[PDB]
């Protein structure tokens, strides 16, 4: 006879359980990364803002020099 | 107060973060030594014309030329 049957040793394994691998970093790591990014941004902003203030002072004194003729 | 802090950090971390940021923003400018730097940087910016004074005869503190050594210089701002 010929029918639809499983083999002698059966079929392979079949999963039925929830699989969540829990990928990622701990909270301390991401918080430290954020704090370091904030500090780097603050330092770069302080340097560029001081330079921009000096440039603005230079332009203002240029206007001071040009004022009496106008 | 450690138990209360741990409980409020487990329940509502957003309020804890907001209060910590607020506390730093309140108590930090009174500790940093760079506030007077902001003060003289804001005062050193020339919005208006430096209107000259009449030379009566006894004014040793003000110069006759801007390139004279007397006067308020800003080498500190160039250095910083």
């Amino acid at each position: 006879v010929k029918q639809d049957m499983p083999p002698v040793g059966g079929y392979g394994p079949i999963d039925y359980k929830r699989n969540l691998p829990r990928r990622g970093l701990s909270g301390y790591s991401m918080f430290a990364v954020g704090i370091g990014a904030l500090l780097f941004g603050y330092w770069s902003m302080m340097r560029w803002n001081r330079e921009r203030r000096r440039l603005q002072i230079e332009d203002f004194e240029a206007r001071i020099a040009l004022m009496p003729l106008l | 107060v450690a138990a209360f802090l741990k409980n409020v950090w487990a329940k509502e971390p957003v309020l804890v973060a907001s209060f910590a940021i607020a506390g730093l923003a309140v108590i930090l400018p009174t500790l940093s030594p760079y506030t007077k730097y902001s003060l003289m940087i804001n005062r050193a910016t020339p919005y208006n014309y430096p209107v000259p004074l009449r030379d009566d005869g006894n004014m040793p503190d003000v110069p006759s030329h801007p390139q004279d050594p007397q006067g308020p210089s800003l080498e500190w701002l160039k250095r910083l």
